[PDB]
C-alpha cells in the first residue's frame, strides 16, 4: 500500500 | 488528549523541539542549472525532507491522537504547504533569494529554468519579504506550520479534536504576541495578518502541485514512489 | 482614506448596504437536464452575478482608492472565491444541499452531472456545514467576503493601504464578537477559525479552475479566466 | 476588456 503509512507507524 | 493540557509555553517548547533539521542539497551538479538538474536537486531534497516531516508531524501535540488514516490524509493534503513555509522561513534573511538548502541558494533568474517555476518563485519571494517585514519570530513560525498541518485537510474529511487543538495553537500565538509586548488591537491584527498569509501559502501549493503533476507526465525526472504517492493524492 | 475613518459599526453598515441581490437562475423543473445544460444555467447565473460583484466591489471601503489596474487584478484573483463564499452562505440553512439560486437547490446528486464538479460540490457542502456549525452571522460574512476581495490578489505603495483596510476589517470582526458576548479568548479563537476557512475557499477556487482547464463561457468570464 | 467598462461606468 502507501509508503506513508509505514513511515507513520515507525 | 495530552495536547490540550499543555500550557502555552509548554506548547511552544514542544514545537521548537520537534523542528526538523535543515538538510543540504546534493553537492553535484552545481550552478549553472538546467530544468533537469534543477528538478533533480529539488526532488532529491524534498524526498529527504518528507521523511523528517513525517517524524515532525507525529511530534506535533494532538497529531498522534488521530487515527492512522486521518494522519495520512492531513500529511497528504499539507505536505507541499509545509515544505513551502519552511523554505520561506529559512529564506527570510536572504532577501531576494530562496534558500532551498544552505548550499543551494537561488534567485529568480534561475527560476526561468523550468517554467512556470518563475511565477511560483516570485510568490515564494513575496511571502518571505512579508514575513521579514512582519519580523516573524521562530515561535510564531512553528505555530503557523502546525496550523497548516491540522487545518489544510480538516474539511476534506473527531474533527472537533482537531479544532480544539487549533484553538490551542491560536491561544499560543496570542500568548506569544502578548509577551512580545503588543497591545490588544495589535494582537488580533497580527493574528489575522499571519493567518491570511496561510491562504497564499495554500495558493502557492496548489499551483505547485499542478507543476509537479505536469513534470510527472513530462517525465523529465523520475520521481520517488513516496513523492508520487503524495502527489497522486491531489489528482 | 474614507475607509480609515469608519467606526466598526459604520463599516458593518456600509458592507451590509453594499450587498448584492440574490439572483434567480433559468432552471425549469420540468425541463430536462444535461451536463451541458446544467453548466449552462450556472454559467448564465455566474455571469450575471459577476456584474453585481463588480459594482459591489466599488462599494467595499478602500477599493475605489486603487488604480483601475489594481482593481482589475483583485477581482480577477478573487471572483470565484467570492461567488463560492456567497453560495456557501445562502446554503447554510439547507443541509446537504447547495442553493445556487432560490429556484435552484441541488444536493451532490446532479453535481455528478458534471465531471469532477462533484469534488468541488462536496467541498462547498463541507464549508456550508462548517459555517452552520459555527453559527456564522451575516455581519461576519460580509466582513469575510470583503477580506477575500482585498487579500486574494494582494501578494499578486497602495499595497500598504490595502493592509490598513484589512486591519480595519479585522478590528470590525473582533468588535462584532465582543458584542455577542464572547470572551477575549473566544474572540481570538473565532477570528482564527473564520480566517482559516478562507484557506479552504482559496483551495476550492484553485481546484475549480484546475478542473475547468482539464463548458460554455461568457465573454466576461473568459476575460477573468485567462487571468489565472 | 468588458471588466473595464463595468468598473469605469
Ligand atoms: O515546482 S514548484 O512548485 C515546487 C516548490 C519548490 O519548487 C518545487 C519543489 C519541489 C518539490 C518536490 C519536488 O519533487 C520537486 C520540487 C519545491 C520545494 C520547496 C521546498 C522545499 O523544501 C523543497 C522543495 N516551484
Ligand atoms: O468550481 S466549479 O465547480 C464552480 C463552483 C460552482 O459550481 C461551478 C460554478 C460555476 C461557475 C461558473 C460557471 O461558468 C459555471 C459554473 C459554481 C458557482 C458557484 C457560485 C455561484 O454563485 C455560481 C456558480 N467549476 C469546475 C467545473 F468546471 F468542473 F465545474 C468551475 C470553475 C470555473 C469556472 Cl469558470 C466554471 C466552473
Amino acid at each position: 500500500h502507501k509508503i506513508l503509512h509505514r513511515l507513520l507507524q515507525d | 488528549s495530552l495536547a490540550l493540557s499543555l500550557t502555552a509555553d509548554q506548547m511552544v517548547s514542544a514545537l521548537l523541539d520537534a523542528e526538523p533539521p535543515i538538510l543540504y542539497s546534493e553537492y553535484d551538479p552545481t550552478r549553472p542549472f538546467s530544468e533537469a538538474s534543477m528538478m533533480g536537486l529539488l526532488t532529491n531534497l524534498a524526498d529527504r525532507e518528507l521523511v523528517h516531516m513525517i517524524n515532525w508531524a507525529k511530534r506535533v501535540p494532538g497529531f498522534v491522537d488521530l487515527t492512522l488514516h486521518d494522519q495520512v490524509h492531513l500529511l497528504e493534503c499539507a505536505w507541499l504547504e509545509i515544505l513551502m513555509i519552511g523554505l520561506v522561513w529559512r529564506s527570510m534573511e536572504h532577501p531576494g533569494k530562496l534558500l532551498f538548502a544552505p548550499n543551494l541558494l537561488l534567485d529568480r533568474n534561475q527560476g526561468k529554468c523550468v517554467e512556470g517555476m518563475v511565477e511560483i518563485f516570485d510568490m515564494l519571494l513575496a511571502t518571505s519579504s512579508r514575513f521579514r517585514m512582519m519580523n516573524l519570530q521562530g515561535e510564531e513560525f512553528v505555530c503557523l506550520k502546525s496550523i497548516i498541518l491540522l487545518n489544510s485537510g480538516v474539511y476534506t474529511f473527531e474533527k472537533d479534536h482537531i479544532h480544539r487543538v487549533l484553538d490551542k495553537i491560536t491561544d499560543t500565538l496570542i500568548h506569544l504576541m502578548a509577551k512580545a509586548g503588543l497591545t490588544l488591537q495589535q494582537q488580533h491584527q497580527r493574528l489575522a495578518q499571519l493567518l491570511l498569509i496561510l491562504s497564499h501559502i495554500r495558493h502557492m501549493s496548489n499551483k505547485g502541485m499542478e507543476h509537479l503533476y505536469s513534470m510527472k507526465c513530462k517525465n523529465v525526472v523520475p520521481l520517488s514512489d513516496l513523492l508520487l504517492e503524495m502527489l497522486d493524492a491531489h489528482r
